[PDB]
């Protein structure tokens, strides 16, 4: 009903071996020329992904910053009210950012201040602003 | 099996059911109820019990009622026709036993046997015991045919016929058992070595095998369920199903490290894109810290836009810092995933070169199971007969394997050396002329009311005729015989005063050189009782080394053998013999297969016998006066001594039958 294991026969391909006297010998070439080009060209790509690497040495390690550990406050200083309507107009949205950029403030109460100064620090004058980037 | 279903199955017919020849000669039992098939069936069955646990002895149709047992024994004319009908087929009291009922004073017919093989021997004996006149012409000074045996001193050594196919279901049991024939099987083991002489590897004698009988099963897939049997308008051989399974097995090898390492690319450059990602994040991130690093150093107190700077850069380097690392991970993920691939490679190749000569070895096995290069066999139907296999070990006949066509021409009339030439049927009767082969000016004629051809195929094959026949077969007779395959196959048997090999293997291997010598002595067998080691010539090698003296055949022997075993333990042969049985005039050829274009149908053509036209015109259609036995006559036992003895056992019938009558119809 079906060949035993391991043998491959299928319809299609018996008809391409059977159609000339040296189709055989073509197709398996095809193959044969077909494998070196990608032999070839793995040889390409891995020469080209090892220069990439020869570049990437360092990684990013003389440029990383120490993390910043810090507990999160809930009084808005002076200062980190500006800090944020200077983050608001760098970002638009992304409470996160804001946040870090503040860095006593957690995420939420920066969606907070947007509603509680929306009309003293024109918040949404500053996020058109933004919008024009 | 056992008991009378076992007498069934001994001598080749469903215990269960009637066959279609005994319809034939009682339709009235099975066109009735099945209790009398029944009754019948069990009549049929312990008759053929009693002649088989017996069979050196006549087993006359009163010794066979009278050990019946009622209700069996009560239809006293059902026996009387169940006993007939197998003492008339040869199913019993067939062979060589001591009759009981002595021939009669007077004959009835006259028929003329051409040819005093096995199945010509097999009809004489037969005919001779239904009280015909029979006379046998053998153009060899020696009966047997393609059954010789070679005999100097105390070597002996089989040229034609060696083995007995297994007991289960094979007549030759019964010859065994009136014939002192020394039976001896085969054990299956065969160790091969390759053309330097040193063993295959188990490794490799396991794996190519089974390839080989892969190789095999594949392409019987591809004759029954792809139905590839017809290629530019011609029959496709089983060589040429072979190679187009092979190239698809090399096509899939090659399509599979295709689309492998189409796997190492697909994902090397996954990698290529993912570091230049990380290369110009890399870069972004050199800039940043600069900056952070500037906007850093001016020192307070800064106003809250310098401060901004500071805290927004430093931010926006932490996360340009964070996608240059989830972009790492990714980089070690591929990183092994790319080492994964190259590490489960898939196979380099289908078959080395080293490995497509162990496996032309196997093909020379094939070859010789055939007598014909894979090239003409018939894809489709070369194995027709294997459903019709006895069951049991194979065996070789250890005294030789003349005794039994010498012991079965006992009282007979053979003509030796009488070379049938030219054969006359007409409505009227048969003669035969025949020429002495010694001096052919000496002719001889010999009329008959029947002939009995067992003329090898090769024989019958032969242009111009070595026989003519009057008038000439039908071109139906004449189109099977050219479509048919007759083959060749050769021995070369080697006798030495000391026995060198393994004794305990009956038969090992030679591993060819080239795909073209794969048949040239590429397998030696150990079977008798006297150093004699004996070495096979098969595939397109036979009709090669036919042209080739034996001093050079017994050399590359040697040869062989030396490098398989040492030069110091191969003696010189002290009595050698090459076969050539293409060139004996009295076979041109070995056995018959089944060429492509041919099927087993061309063997019941060969066996189906001529009727001659009327000689008066508008005269009663006449008797059938040509009948045909021979190995190339029986479609399911072909190319085998049981083959042909069956034959002659079937002839006999249907001539006795014409000529003496068939009773047991009414
Ligand atoms: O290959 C052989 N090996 C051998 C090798 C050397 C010496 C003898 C024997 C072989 C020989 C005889 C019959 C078969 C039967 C299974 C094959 N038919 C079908 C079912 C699997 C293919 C095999
Ligand atoms: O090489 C072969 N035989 C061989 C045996 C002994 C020594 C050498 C060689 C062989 C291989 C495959 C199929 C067959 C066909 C005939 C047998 N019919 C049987 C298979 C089950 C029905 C013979
Ligand atoms: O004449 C033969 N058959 C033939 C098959 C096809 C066409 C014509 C003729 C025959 C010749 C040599 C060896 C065998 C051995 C393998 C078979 N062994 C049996 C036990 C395993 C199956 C067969």
């Amino acid at each position: 009903r079906k060949p035993p294991k391991g043998m491959f026969l299928s319809q299609e391909d018996v008809e391409a071996v059977s159609a000339n006297a040296t189709a055989a010998t073509t197709v398996l070439r095809q193959l044969d020329m077909e494998l070196v080009s990608v032999k070839r060209q793995i040889q390409n790509i891995k020469q080209t992904n090892s220069a990439l690497k020869e570049k990437l040495d360092g990684g990013i390690e003389p440029y990383r910053l120490p993390e910043v550990i810090q507990k999160c406050n809930a009084r808005w200083t002076t200062e980190e009210q500006l800090l944020a309507v200077q983050a608001i107009r760098k970002y638009g949205r992304d409470f996160q950012a804001i946040s870090d950029v503040i860095g006593n403030k957690s995420v939420v109460q920066v969606k907070n201040f947007f509603v509680n100064y929306r009309r003293r620090f024109n918040i949404d004058e500053v996020l058109q602003e933004w919008e024009a980037e | 099996p056992s008991g009378v279903e076992g007498a069934a199955f001994q001598s080749r017919l469903p215990h269960d059911r009637m066959t279609s020849q005994e319809a034939a000669c009682f339709p009235d039992i099975i066109s009735g109820p099945q209790q009398t098939q029944k009754v019948f069936l069990f009549i049929r069955n312990r008759t053929l019990q009693l002649w088989l646990d017996n069979p050196k002895i006549q087993l006359t149709f009163e010794a066979t009622l009278q050990q019946l047992e009622a209700p069996y024994n009560s239809d006293t004319v059902l026996v009387h026709r169940v006993h007939s009908y197998l003492e008339r087929h040869g199913l019993i009291n067939f062979g060589i036993y001591k009759r009981i009922k002595p021939l009669p004073t007077k004959k009835t017919g006259k028929v003329i046997i051409i040819g005093s093989g096995v199945s010509g021997l097999a009809a004489a004996r037969q005919l001779q015991s239904f009280g015909m006149d029979v006379t046998l012409l053998e153009a060899r000074d020696r009966v047997g045919g393609r059954v010789a045996t070679f005999r100097k001193g105390n070597y002996v050594a089989d040229l034609g016929a060696m083995v007995v196919t297994g007991l289960g279901g094979n007549p030759m049991a019964v010859v065994s058992k009136q014939v002192n024939m020394e039976l001896a099987k085969i054990k299956q083991k065969c160790p091969l070595y390759e053309a330097n002489g040193q063993a295959v590897p188990k490794e490799k004698d396991e794996m190519v095998e089974q390839e080989f009988n892969r190789l095999l099963e594949a392409t019987s897939y591809l004759s029954h369920q792809l139905d590839f049997n017809v290629l530019n308008n011609k029959p496709v051989s089983l060589g040429q199903a072979l190679e187009v399974v092979i190239q698809l097995q090399e096509k899939h090898v090659k399509d599979e490290q295709i689309e492998h390492w189409k796997k190492i690319v697909k994902t090397q450059e996954e990698l290529k894109e993912l570091l230049n990602k990380m290369v110009n994040l890399k870069e972004k991130i050199k800039e940043l810290h600069q900056q952070y690093k500037e906007a850093s150093e001016v020192k307070p107190p800064r106003d809250i836009t310098a401060e901004f700077l500071v805290k927004s850069k430093h931010r926006d380097l932490t996360a340009l810092c964070k996608e240059y690392d989830e972009l790492a991970e990714t980089q070690g993920k591929l990183e092994e995933k790319l080492q994964e691939l190259e590490a489960n490679p898939p196979s380099d190749v289908y078959l080395s070169s080293r490995d497509r000569q162990i496996l032309d070895w196997h093909f020379a096995n094939l070859e010789f199971a055939n007598a014909t290069p894979l090239s003409t066999l018939s894809l489709k139907h070369w194995d027709q007969d294997d459903d019709f296999e006895f069951t049991g070990s194979h065996l070789t006949v250890r005294n030789g394997y003349s005794c039994v066509p010498v012991a079965l021409a006992e009282g007979l009339d053979i003509k030796l050396n009488t070379a049938v030439r030219q054969v006359r049927y007409t409505a009227s009767g048969c003669e035969v002329i025949a020429v002495n082969t010694r001096s052919t000016s000496q002719t001889f004629i010999y009329k008959c009311d029947a002939v009995l051809c067992t003329l090898p195929l090769g024989v019958l094959k032969q242009q111009p005729p070595a026989v003519q026949f009057v008038p000439p077969l039908p071109e139906w007779k004449t189109s099977a015989v050219q479509r048919m395959g007759f083959g060749n196959l050769n021995k070369v048997v080697l006798c030495f005063d000391r026995v060198f090999w393994d004794p305990s293997v009956n038969l090992f291997g030679h591993v060819g050189s080239t795909t073209a010598s794969r048949g040239e002595l590429f397998l030696f067998w150990n079977l008798y009782k006297a150093p004699i080691l004996l070495a096979l010539v098969a595939g397109e090698a036979a009709g090669i080394m036919e042209n080739i003296s034996d001093d050079v055949i017994v050399g590359r022997c040697l040869a062989i053998l030396k490098g398989i075993f040492g030069s110091s333990a191969v003696p010189q042969p002290k009595e050698t013999v090459v076969s050539r049985w293409r060139a004996d005039p009295w076979a041109r050829g070995s056995y018959s297969y089944v060429a492509a274009g041919s099927s087993g149908n061309d063997y019941d053509l060969m066996a189906q016998p001529i009727t001659p036209g009327p000689s008066i015109p508008g005269a009663p259609q006449p008797i059938p006066r040509l009948f045909f036995a021979g190995e190339h006559t029986i479609r399911n036992y072909p190319a085998t001594v049981h083959g042909a003895l069956l034959s002659g056992l079937r002839e006999a019938g249907r001539i006795a039958d014409q000529f003496l009558g068939a009773m047991y119809t009414l």
